């Protein structure tokens, strides 16, 4: 009977009832078809593989994620990510509660999945649910998109928000996801860090690959992550987040060295930012849908044979 | 600054000293009437203390050296008088100046400056240094065409002949042209190598040739024609040879319409046709080799109508103009019509053939036209060297309101030869000082390399065109901005305000704007192999017997140090000829035409560098300034009281110095003592 | 020898001599300097582009206006608007004229471009000399400065002025506007049109875009411009220029309707505005300075000895 | 005294001085080694042969390219086909000229060549130069590395490029590469041309091989070069050169009538390619070493006592 926050990102999806920990289970949010032509019966092999077993068996699929930069590219695959999840994995009928998305999919979950109720909330307001603070400007930036929602106390600000070795092969792309948890680093005077950088002490680690090889990678370790601000490397015109906010191991004090000199002088700020902040906007949901009131705010079944299509917002 | 009615002076106005008399000096009005009819009129308070300088020893009648108020004024007033009411000479220096007007013995064994100024006496002098040096001479004949440089050329050669023309006809035919300012303009510099033997004595002559205006050949601009040949071609013809060659006027040629020059008259033409016959018949030119030139040069008449079409890359597509073409060099048509339109390589080792686009196929089609035009203009010049102490017939420089390529080279070419006039200059004034006067230092001053740079140097302005010009997206408007970025912050290179001119470079004589547009296309001269080679491959016997980037700017370049290879191995010697007039009136002296002449000839420029100075007799300093001696104990000899005077300014003797007959002293000096006179 | 009127807006700046038709030239007031490093010798490549190739080679530049909300951001690019102008395009002679202004800028542009008069008059008051009328309140909104100054025969009163699809690239914002140019009207009842917008039938038009694109904007297409009514939409406090009147193919029985419901009764109200309005304050100016007699009302360079930076109001 | 514009691909080496038509010499760029023993006195045989004489003398070597796949192996072979270049074929001096080199290198061939500078110019970028265009996507393949540059005018957009019968014996493998060459042609739509294909009529022609043998080719003689598009053939997913460049006698209208299906409507597409292309790179370099003035971007010896290794780039 319980209810269900369920956040869609273009993780590393979520999902875990109403409270009050984290998220039952968690994956990495991709069906992949496979490349080739299959031989061994059954027919044994499946027509596509969603998370996690097309995170376990990559080489021999064609990784599609589909969502990408918010938007998603279709439903086919993305009804097929939900009705995976909910039928065969969190053991939880289809009736069983209302449920709460973050932010053509409410109308599809509708008609196929007829949860009685729905809201969505927006996923960058929830993250401050986690410290349960009330005010303050949030920075939340997943693949594939950051946002930069400034909030008071308690109304939110609506209109101050800017949104911005051979690896060829897609599956083998997750393996470089991987060197990027590790091995990176951002720096805090990169430009004078360079220099000594090219000094031939190591600011190199090795890592190794799932095959044979060993990867040893330096300088660029903390190059690459650095991108974040001064996107030039990039070829995209839109500031740094550096700028963005005002107008990694490495933040946040490389973050406030860098804002103290764009902001106003004779101004203290702290940069708070939790451990565990993964599943911050989870703890965030869970802490919603159970808490009064907000439930008459939802969207049933008998006020969607209504307006439908509209009304959502 | 005041003088009394009927005191001469100078009075500067407009930027130029006028010769003028003091008409009238009452109520505090002066009135200055001058030797040109012109009255000037001024507050008295307003005459400076020189601004107006009296006419120090008048002289109101051989060398312009010797003219102590060096300038322009005194220049044209001095060659006018002796040209109008005197003798015509002139000698500047070194410079034989010599004014076109009204249509031996004495002069040979003479010293140069014992005789009146005459083409013989320079004559005398490189026959006489051409035994005495045992070392060649040029005879640098400079001024426009029509200043009277035939002439020049006619009497230094009848002159060596009698002390020891036929072509002319022919070589203007294809070497003149008519332009904006002058009807019969030569367009490439002709140095005749009069040759002489062991024993002196002339034994023939050899012609070389420069600098050809290869523009010329497939654009011409308003007012202007192809060289005269062409039209002499068209005008001389008989019916018969007319029809076998496809001509008929020239209206309907490309080459020779696109500028819209009105003429009218065939006339002078027609006869210039006849001059160059009878001048090719004594040249022994064969009447089948004369047919051959007249069928070559009515192929690139021709050969400039044939029409590409854009088919996207391009194709020709008209029953004639290539068909006459190919008919007249006795190539295939579909050979020549394949190769026009395509480009050849060959690569280990197969042909790959690769279309070229219409605007390409024109390039290369002038580009050919130029290329058999300047192959037959160098197999005539064989022919009459075949047939035949160097005497250069070399334009000066040419500033006309709107300049382009054309000038520019002209300008360039002048720049190179005012160097070596420079430095011969400079030369010969080390040894008079040497010589002729006891010194401890001499330094020479005025060195135009910087321009020379400025225009040919890599990252130079015509460096910089090829490079633009090999750019398939290049412009004359990026090869402007380019010259900009490159030079606006250095040089003698300025810029219009109001990109109305384009470039201008301060060259020797004078600042000149050239206009951008044409460079590019004028300087482009990329002939294709394959194109060649068709030529090539046909007969009568004339056509063949022709034998990365290249572009006009770099040839002219290349031509032009050939040039100056061949007069630095001699020892120069100038003539400037000037046109006085405009209507060829018999000694008629126009002040501003003579004013313009004498400037583009280096004279006023060469006048100014003299100039740089100031020198009395003895006595005459000493009665100019005996005013300033009245507080001072004198000798009774008058260099010992110039030398009083002189102390009290200078007492190191470093500003001023005594000689033989005169008081020598820097302009600073002179300036110090005149205001205080 | 001619005098030029010369107005300086976030336009589209515009520049004819005393008379006595239209701008000889206008250009949309851009720098851009290139984003990129170029490789195709020469130099050839120019170190920024202004106007009006900065508008034609878009994309490998990130264009900078030079002036921004009224007040200029630095003269650094403002005067090399200006040398680039009167050198290179208008063939003018700096020495040329007195010259008329619109609104560091005085004072630049006299020493360096030594124009030996100057004088400068209020952008508002010269859009009275269009149609040559002498009363009126005069509502001037340009990019991107709107001002309200009423005028009456012939003095003006000072005090009752008041002043109010991805497209990430700073290049391609350009494009919005040329969407905002073509596919835009103002509606007569919002609220109301806005239900029956909602209907099928399309009050939608279809752009297309430079490259290959196609683009179909409806609904948006008319709220968007509504905006400068009830800029809540916005985020900002301050009432529409509905309000502070009295305080597109759709104005102005917009503003009409929408005046005479605040206005008091009983009273008529044209809201002439002529055609050709994009070049009013221009045919206003050419007729100043060519006007007797207030050409000693200006200030020459005798008079910039003494005072300078002061004298100029 | 001349320059000398020198392009190594994983060809047919190309080698000619600064222009102005082609490579002076053309050779297949392979060392081989003889895989036997060899007993005919001297003793005579080389250690062994580079081009072109290894070309000329398979079946008694093992060819070993100095290159592959963009990087070399290793430059003990490929300092030998320098030297061996430069001294006993153009009959050049080391100390001739500055150099020019398309892409430890320019190290060795420094200290050993002594060239007293260096410059490096992309492959792509040059291509441009043949037929003198300032704009435009290059899409240069050559074996064994292609690569998709777009370039405006003049700056260069770096980040949009995307970089993709028995035969057993290594020798042997050169004839394949000639079959390769005459007896090949893209189709236009392969899907129906290939129903037809197995139709009697013959799309098969008959080659015969330097031995005796007679080889007859058809059908997949046109399948094998279609592999360039649709490259799951070989087993690699990466997308074909259609659509990375969106992202043979066939082309470039097989090109066209792929792109105009993929590409957006109402847009003109030319797809220019000169005849004469094989040594397009090449007429690029002559052009430029020759062409004022970028002879002061040079590194010259001087200026790599100080830097060394770095500087290059």
């Amino acid at each position: 009977t319980t209810a269900l926050v369920c956040d869609n990102g273009s993780g590393l999806v979520k999902a875990g009832f109403a409270g009050d920990d984290a998220p039952r289970a968690v994956f990495p949010s991709i069906v992949g078809r496979p490349r080739h032509q299959g031989v061994m019966v059954g027919m044994g092999q499946k027509d596509s593989y969603v998370g996690d077993e097309a995170q376990s068996k990559r080489g021999i699929l064609t990784l599609k994620y589909p969502i990408e930069c918010g938007i998603i590219t279709n439903w086919d695959d993305m009804e097929k990510i939900w009705h995976h999840t909910f039928y065969n994995e969190l053991r939880v009928a289809p009736e069983e509660h209302p449920t709460l998305l973050t932010e053509k999919m409410t109308q599809i979950m509708f008609e196929t999945f007829n949860v009685p109720a729905m809201y969505v909330a927006i996923q960058a307001v929830l993250s401050l649910y986690a410290s349960g603070r009330t005010t303050g400007i949030v920075l939340d930036s997943g693949d594939g998109v950051t946002h930069n929602v400034p909030i008071y106390e308690g109304y939110a600000l609506p209109h101050a928000i800017m949104r911005l070795y051979s690896f060829v092969t897609t599956a083998e792309r997750e393996i470089v996801r991987d060197i990027k948890e590790k091995l990176c680093y951002v720096a805090l005077d990169f430009e004078n860090e360079m220099a000594t950088a090219a000094s031939s002490s190591s600011l190199e680690k090795s890592y190794e690959l799932p095959d044979g090889q060993v990867i040893t990678i330096g300088n660029e370790r903390f190059r690459c992550p650095e991108t974040l601000f001064q996107p030039s490397f990039i070829g995209m015109e839109s500031a740094g987040i550096h700028e963005t906010t005002y107008n990694y191991p490495g933040i946040a004090d490389r973050m406030q060295k860098e804002i103290t000199a764009l902001a106003p002088s004779t101004m203290k700020i702290k940069i708070i930012a939790p451990p565990e902040r993964k599943y911050s906007v989870w703890i965030g949901g869970s802490i919603l849908a159970s808490l009064s009131t907000f439930q008459q705010m939802w969207i049933t079944k008998q006020e969607y044979d209504e307006a439908g299509p509209s009304i959502v917002h | 600054n005041f003088f009394t009615e009927g005191t001469r002076v100078w009075l500067r106005e407009n930027g130029q000293h006028f010769p003028s008399t003091v008409n009238s000096c009452a109520e505090g009005i002066v009135v200055f009437r001058t030797d040109y009819g012109q009255v000037f009129t001024y507050k008295q308070s307003t005459i400076t203390h020189q601004k107006v300088t009296a006419m120090h020893p008048t002289n109101e009648e051989d060398d312009m050296a010797s003219l102590t108020e060096l300038h322009g004024g005194s220049i044209m007033y001095n060659l006018f008088q002796r040209y109008k009411r005197n003798q015509i000479y002139t000698y500047i220096g070194s410079i034989l100046a010599s004014v076109n007007p009204y249509q031996m013995e004495q002069y040979s064994r003479r010293h140069l400056g014992e005789l009146p100024p005459h083409i013989f006496a320079i004559a005398n002098e490189c026959y006489r240094c051409l035994w005495k040096r045992h070392d060649n001479q040029c005879i640098l004949i400079s001024g426009e065409s029509g200043a009277g440089k035939t002439e020049s050329t006619k009497l230094i050669l009848k002159f060596l002949s009698v002390i020891s023309l036929e072509s002319s006809p022919i070589m203007e035919a294809f070497g003149n042209a008519k332009t904006v300012y002058n009807n019969n303009s030569s367009r490439f510099g002709k140095f005749v190598q009069l040759n002489i033997c062991q024993k002196g004595n002339i034994q023939g002559g050899r012609i070389v040739d420069y600098l050809l205006e290869k523009n010329r050949v497939v654009r011409q601009n308003p007012g202007e024609r192809n060289y005269h040949i062409f039209y002499a071609l068209l005008a001389g013809l008989e019916h018969e040879e007319r029809e076998e060659f496809y001509l008929s006027t020239p209206e309907n040629y490309h080459y020779l319409n696109q500028s819209g020059c009105v003429e009218d008259k065939t006339i002078s033409d027609q006869e210039s046709f006849r001059e160059v016959i009878t001048a090719m018949d004594v040249m022994q030119f064969s009447k089948e080799e004369v047919r051959e030139v007249s069928r070559l040069l009515a192929g690139i008449l021709h050969l400039g109508n044939i029409e590409f079409i854009t088919a996207g890359g391009a194709q020709v597509s008209f029953k004639t103009a290539l068909g006459r073409s190919a008919e007249l060099l006795g190539l295939d048509p579909t050979q020549l019509t394949d190769a026009l339109t395509q480009r050849s390589m060959f690569l280990r080792g197969e042909e790959i053939l690769t279309p070229l686009n219409v605007q390409q196929a024109v390039d290369s089609r002038d580009s050919l036209a130029m290329a058999l035009y300047a192959c037959c203009f160098e197999w005539v010049i064989k022919k009459i060297n075949s047939r035949i102490i160097g005497i250069l017939d070399i334009f000066g420089f040419e500033n006309f309101e709107v300049n382009h390529f054309e000038q520019f080279n002209i300008n360039y070419a002048n720049e190179k030869l005012q160097e070596y006039f420079n430095k011969h200059i400079f030369s010969l004034e080390q040894l008079e000082y040497s010589r002729e006067g006891l010194v401890w230092e001499d330094i020479d001053w005025i060195d135009n390399g910087e321009c020379l740079d400025l225009i040919e140097k890599k990252l130079g302005l015509l460096a910089l065109i090829n490079e633009e010009s090999h750019f398939p997206q290049a412009t004359d408007s990026t090869l402007l901005e380019k010259l900009h970025s490159q030079h606006a912050n250095n040089h003698f290179y300025v810029k219009p305000r109001v990109a109305v001119n384009n470039f201008g470079v301060k060259h020797y004589a004078g600042e000149v704007q050239y206009d951008v547009r044409g460079i590019l296309e004028k300087n482009r001269d990329t002939f294709r192999d394959d194109l060649l080679n068709l030529l090539r491959e046909s007969r009568f016997d004339f056509i063949y017997d022709l034998f990365r980037r290249p572009t006009v700017s770099s040839q002219f370049k290349d031509s032009l140090h050939s040039l100056m290879a061949t007069l630095s191995s001699s020892n120069p010697f100038f003539v400037r000829c000037i046109k006085p007039n405009m209507q060829k009136m018999p000694d008629q002296f126009d002040q501003a035409v003579v004013l313009n002449q004498l400037r583009y000839s280096g004279m006023l420029e060469t006048v100014r560098i003299r100039k740089a100075a100031v020198r009395r007799p003895f006595q005459d300093f000493y009665k100019r300034y005996k005013v300033l001696m009245r507080n001072l104990a004198l000798p009774e000899d008058v260099r010992g009281k110039c030398t009083s005077l002189l102390q009290l300014y200078d007492a190191s003797n470093s500003e001023w110095q005594l000689g033989k007959t005169k008081v020598f002293l820097r302009e600073s000096l002179e300036q110090k003592l005149e205001k205080r006179r």
